[PDB]
């Protein structure tokens, strides 16, 4: 019935940067362990900046998540990483 | 979790993508390097955004 094919990484990515817009979700992420072993998310959350601009930008519905994003890898230059993948600066949070 | 492509954002690619981007100016994919090159736009402007949700 309301089914349909599987999504194109097009369609993924538009997905994904899009629910950055939801704060709760970006720091679920940023008190993960794992994925600040590896530069990759980091590196992968710069390409993503491509969204930033047209024709991107023009199929975003959710325009705070691009702020966010744009924030969020400015901080990860100057971020200092702990050895188990902590993001050194947010530890104290609750 | 994050999307699969993630795997793929290694330095080591990072550093071979300069060079990867040139000689292919000599879905369509056939290697690592081709996903950390941002997908086409689809033909279909139903995929433009038909408002904004704050």
């Amino acid at each position: 019935s309301d089914q349909n094919p599987l999504p194109t990484r097009f369609e993924v990515e538009l997905e994904f940067i899009q629910s950055l817009a939801n704060i709760q979700y970006v720091t679920y992420l940023l008190t993960q362990q794992q994925i600040w072993k590896s530069p990759n998310f980091k590196n992968y959350l710069k390409y993503l900046e491509y969204w930033c601009n047209p024709p991107y930008s023009q199929c975003i519905v959710y325009p705070n998540c691009l702020f966010i994003l744009k924030l969020l890898n400015g901080f990860m230059e100057s971020a200092i990483v702990n050895e188990d993948g902590l993001l050194e600066g947010l530890d104290e949070l609750p | 979790t994050s999307p699969s492509y993630v795997k793929f954002f290694t330095q080591s690619n990072l550093e071979k993508l300069p060079k990867y981007k040139e000689k292919k100016a000599a879905e369509e994919i056939t290697c690592a390097l081709d996903y950390l090159i941002p997908p086409p736009m689809p033909k279909n402007q139903q995929y433009r955004a038909f408002g904004s949700i704050w």
